[PDB]
DNA sequence: CTCGCAGACAGCGATGCGGAAGAGA
DNA sequence: TCTCTTCCGCATCGCTGTCTGCGAG
């Protein structure tokens, strides 16, 4: 049902 | 038994106070040198109190169980070097979990808060909770603000390592996790993961219900501040250019790869960089022709 | 030829900053001896320490103090 | 003032610790700063009390911080609180007591309210008070005597010097009580404005009006609510309650059109009575009960056109029972503040959402309009579903090597164009628009730089609004964006950073910005802050993207302009990279395109 | 001598006003 | 030949950043 994008959903930080 | 845990915590805390630049701390030359040779402290001048090494700051942020274990492991390694058999002390630790060297070992353990005779150093001893082998107090905000409900100077000192202390109250301390404070902590030797772990374990019960307990932005921004310092990856090496023998360049490349000396290579430009340790070996190989 | 120094690996934007410093001689000498790649560069070891703070100063300019 | 070893403010010789401090949620430092626990059982009562006596400093989810100032306490007494009531409740809530310094500070900032009053009657300004002693003390001051026109005692003053009079009266610890007794004013005829039954005000709208209308009189001051909270209905409801001639000052011709729509939607006033005073058109302002205009139109300094001069003559020679000042934060400007003296208004109601400025003139609103009557909490409205839940994100767009080569060297003010027209930033914006458009989301792209605004708009082939665009043309764009399914994304400039009511705007992308403007950042986020139709409180209905270029001054500005939003509890996620960009047909995918863009940017200078 | 104010200048962009020019009658 | 609408300069002003004198230990 129009889930949030991956970049917003989870952190994109390498650490 | 109830007093043993308080005794162990207080005795371990004063050791931690001595680790940080706290004027009020237990004074003991044997402990001071023991920490110095433990790899987490260095004096270089007996008259002046020792400072905290790069590994010293990392040791401080560790949890009490891991913090104690690391010191014990260092103690065991140094026991043989100083002349104390590891087996004798190791057996005593195993007995605790379930001679002159033993007396010296017991005295050091008492100084660490793990044991307490309570009868002017009698034969019988009562090991503490830590001898066999806590609610959080920090509220982390989305604006890089820490509100630590602390009465102890040690916890304030630990939080002050990677943050700027703004206000102090008996049951609360206002601190801000600025980039300058975090970057300074990272330069001292701390790593971001330790800071997030330090805040995570000492997390106020109000933060526990929300998942993640630490807001992602605060944890992420700390990591980015750490990653900022290492934007450039310096690596010493020796560069080879002017590879007239293009065919032999690959052969040298394969030879470098086999020896494991190659660090970086660019086939398009026909160049490679090798660590100075193996620079002589490749130079000898080229000289051999 | 054989050149001894330090290899710097950094983002392409950061590499351009290093090259700009080399061309401008802001450090008093051309610290770059041979560009290696769009991500890697080779510099003289004697000026890496001074170079490190120059990058750090750039980082401070592109950041806000709170 | 003691300082610990870690540069910390040690306040333990200052205050003791109470016994049952666990139940008490409040810390009151001698510095005036107050820290509140949002998780305490009595948080609701403490929050209501604190916001009245102290303006918030930062309100994260767990622990809020307030600061005690003279103006904040002057606002507390205005709403009805007394020094004894303030100090009693503060001590009751305080878990460490009230330090003697704060106790006397509160007393000092409360014995000055009501001593002197400013009354406007028959187009004449009089400084009235029931205590002749304070009036005589005011007369002793030179400037107070200078602005004089050339039992209860009142002396007339000249209109042009009201601001100087009000400013000095604050400095003399005798603030003027600008309160309007509309219920006992038969001189000005009552207007037929009425709040229709269909309007059911929200709890925070009712609370804000109660602070303004706590007593029979109507208090003049600033009401602060989050963008999209419904400040227009508060302004309409204030006009409905006063029932006198109302002057509404928007920020642009779009704002006055929205204000006119709000009055028609929320009030029974007929369209013939509502009038607009703008360059585009005017609905006969000579005859009108509710007048809607803009600061630029009234605040114009050069000689006006004959058509506009006739309206200005009518406005000047009129008494207004309620002057609603939308976007109050712009009033302290040199010429916008003059609008207050130009128009004779009894009650000046200020409506705003970001009571911040990059200068120190924001405090001038205290003696220009009045004390901050109310200030709602952004998170409380967010959780209650009154405003959209926005996931603020900061997209890091790595700076192109060829562009960065020029940026590191060039410093003659050409950087702003250089890093605004970053090919990587354009690709990130293009991908985000493509991704969210597929999600049936309505996107607003904000660009302070007109060159970047046009560059993105034509390249993406989307409508754009900025200075030169005519009022009719931009109003058409907004209507299409609101209703036309084909039009899903629009580009806007500094013009539309405020007062643009777009309820269905789910996404907002910011590619260019004006310095570290906290107001602009917060105001821009307000466009997508309206409550959505099928919204859910905890589902992140709206999204806010702040595209920035790494290793650039924009990074420093990005943190500066996020200060206000984080103070409201908003967390700005950092997006180093976006997944799926590689598999997307985005522009500037070749060095040839990027090289062409850099040459154009350099040529533009 | 060093360090911090601090209002003015500059950049941008936006607005109101006037004037000239094109379309309509 | 007149009148209404479009479009382009003048002038001013808002907002912010950055600066060269001024002031303080
Ligand atoms: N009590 C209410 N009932 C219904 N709709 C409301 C109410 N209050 C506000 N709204 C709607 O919310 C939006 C508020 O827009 P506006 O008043 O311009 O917001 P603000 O001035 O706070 O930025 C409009 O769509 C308005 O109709
Ligand atoms: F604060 Be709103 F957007 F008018
Ligand atoms: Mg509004």
């Amino acid at each position: 049902a129009k889930e949030r994008p991956i970049w917003l959903r989870e952190s994109t930080v390498q650490g | 038994v109830p007093s043993l845990d308080k005794y162990a915590e207080e005795r371990w805390e004063v050791v931690l106070h001595f680790m940080v630049g706290s004027p009020s701390a237990a004074v003991s030359q044997d402990l001071a040198q023991l920490l110095s040779q433990a790899g987490l402290m260095k004096s270089t001048e007996p008259g002046e109190p020792p400072c905290i090494t790069s590994a010293g700051f990392q040791f401080l942020l560790l949890d009490t169980p891991a913090q104690l274990w690391y010191f014990m492991l260092q103690y065991l390694q140094t026991a043989q070097s100083r002349g104390m058999d590891l087996v004798e002390i190791l057996s005593f630790l195993f007995q605790l979990s379930f001679s002159d060297s033993l007396l010296n070992f017991l005295q050091h353990l008492r100084e660490f808060g793990l044991v307490f005779q309570r009868k002017r150093k009698s034969r019988r001893y009562y090991p503490t909770r830590l001898a066999i082998n806590q609610p959080g107090f920090i509220v982390v905000e989305t604006n890089y603000r820490l509100y630590a409900y602390t009465e102890s100077e040690l916890q304030i000192a630990l939080i002050a390592l990677f943050s700027e202390m703004l206000y102090r109250f008996p049951n609360m301390v206002v601190a801000q996790v600025t980039r300058e404070s975090v970057q300074q902590a990272i330069a001292s030797g701390i790593t971001a993961q330790q800071i997030i772990h330090f805040l995570r374990t000492r997390a106020h019960p109000v933060m526990l219900k929300q998942t993640p307990v630490l807001p992602p932005t605060i944890t992420d921004q700390i990591r980015l501040w750490e990653l900022e310092r290492d934007r450039l990856r310096f690596t010493e090496g020796v560069l080879y250019n002017q590879f007239l023998s293009q065919v032999d360049f690959e052969l040298l490349l394969a030879h470098a790869r086999e020896l494991g000396v190659l660090v970086f290579e660019n086939s398009a430009k026909r160049l490679m960089v090798v660590t100075p340790a193996g620079h002589s070996d490749v130079k000898r190989f080229w000289k051999r022709q | 030829n054989v050149l001894k120094g330090v290899l710097i690996e950094c983002d392409p934007a950061m590499k351009q900053f290093l090259l700009y410093l080399d061309e401008s001689n802001a450090l008093g000498k051309k610290f770059i001896i041979q560009d290696i790649d769009d991500t890697h560069v080779f510099v003289i070891a004697e000026l890496v320490n001074v170079l490190q703070e120059r990058v750090g100063e750039l980082m401070d300019q592109n950041a806000f103090s709170l | 003032t003691k300082v610990d070893e870690y540069g910390a403010k040690d306040y333990r010789l200052q205050m003791p610790l109470k016994d049952d401090h666990t139940s008490r949620p409040l810390w009151v430092a001698p510095d005036g700063h107050i820290f509140l626990e949002a998780f305490s059982p009595v948080y609701k009562y403490a929050q209501d009390f604190l916001v009245a006596i102290a303006e918030p400093v930062c309100r994260p989810t767990h622990v809020h911080e307030y600061k005690l100032t003279a103006y904040s306490l002057y606002a507390a007494v205005s709403v009805g609180l007394q020094t004894s009531d303030i100090t009693e409740y503060l001590r009751k809530l305080s878990k460490t007591g009230v330090p003697d310094g704060i106790m006397q500070f509160i007393k000092l900032c409360t014995v000055s309210y009501g001593k002197v009053k400013l009354v406007l009657k028959h187009n004449r300004y009089f400084v009235e008070s029931c205590h002749p002693d304070v009036i005589q003390h005011l007369l002793q001051d030179p400037v107070i005597r200078e602005c004089r026109l050339r039992q209860t005692v009142s002396f007339e003053v000249k209109q042009e010097m009201i601001e100087e009079l009000q400013k000095r009266c604050i400095h003399l610890e005798y603030p003027l009580l600008a309160e309007y007794d509309f219920r006992n004013d038969s001189v000005n005829p009552d207007i037929n404005i009425d709040l229709k039954p269909t309007a059911v005000l929200r709890p925070y709208q009712e609370k804000s009006l109660r602070k303004m209308f706590g007593n029979g009189r109507a208090r003049s001051g600033v009401i602060v609510l989050p963008c999209g909270a419904g400040k227009s209905l508060v302004g309409v409801t204030a006009a409905c309650t006063v029932r006198k001639r109302c002057l509404v000052l928007g920020n642009s011709a779009v704002s006055v059109e929205q204000w006119k729509a709000q009055f028609k939607m929320w009030s029974t006033i007929d369209d013939s009575q509502i009038c607009r005073f703008t360059s585009d058109a005017k609905d006969k302002p000579i005859g009108c009960s509710v007048a809607i205009s803009t600061y630029s139109m009234l605040g114009h300094t050069t000689k006006r056109s004959w058509e506009a001069e006739r309206v200005m003559e009518w406005l000047k020679t009129q008494e207004w029972g309620l002057m609603i000042l939308d976007e109050v934060h712009t009033i302290p400007a040199k010429m916008f503040r003059r609008v207050l003296t130009i128009v004779q208004a009894h009650c000046k109601l200020g409506l705003t959402a970001t009571l911040v400025r990059e200068d120190d003139k924001i405090v001038d609103l205290n003696f220009l309009i009045g004390p901050k009557l109310y200030e709602a909490n952004w998170m409380e409205l967010q959780n209650n579903g009154y405003i959209a839940k926005v996931q603020c994100a900061e997209v890091w767009c790595p700076m192109s090597p060829e562009f960065y080569r020029e940026y590191v060297a060039i410093k003659t003010k050409k950087r702003i164009l250089l890093y605004t027209m970053n090919p990587n930033k354009f690709r990130a914006c293009q991908f985000l628009i493509k991704f969210h458009e597929r999600r049936n989301d309505k996107i607003i792209v904000f660009a302070d730089n007109v060159f970047a605004l046009k560059e993105y708009a034509i390249r993406l082939n989307k409508p754009y609004i900025y200075g030169p665009t005519s009022q009719g043309e931009r109003m058409q764009i907004l209507q299409n964006f609101k209703h036309n399914p084909k039009i899903n994304t629009i580009f806007i400039s500094k013009v539309g950073d405020t007062s643009f009511d777009l309820p269905e705007a789910n996404v907002l992308i910011q590619i260019s910005s004006h310095g570290g403007s906290r107001r602009q950042e917060a105001q821009r986020l307000g466009r997508v802050l309206r409550a959505k139709k099928g919204m859910v409180a905890e589902e992140y209905n709206a999204f806010f993207y702040s595209l920035v270029s790494q290793d650039t001054q924009e990074m420093a500005y990005s943190t500066k302009r996020q200060r206000f939003l984080v103070d409201q509890g908003y967390s700005f996620k950092v997006i180093t990279k976006l997944a799926g960009m590689e598999e997307e047909d985005l522009a500037f995918s070749t060095k040839e395109e990027q090289q062409q863009l850099l040459q154009k940017v350099l040529a533009a200078t």
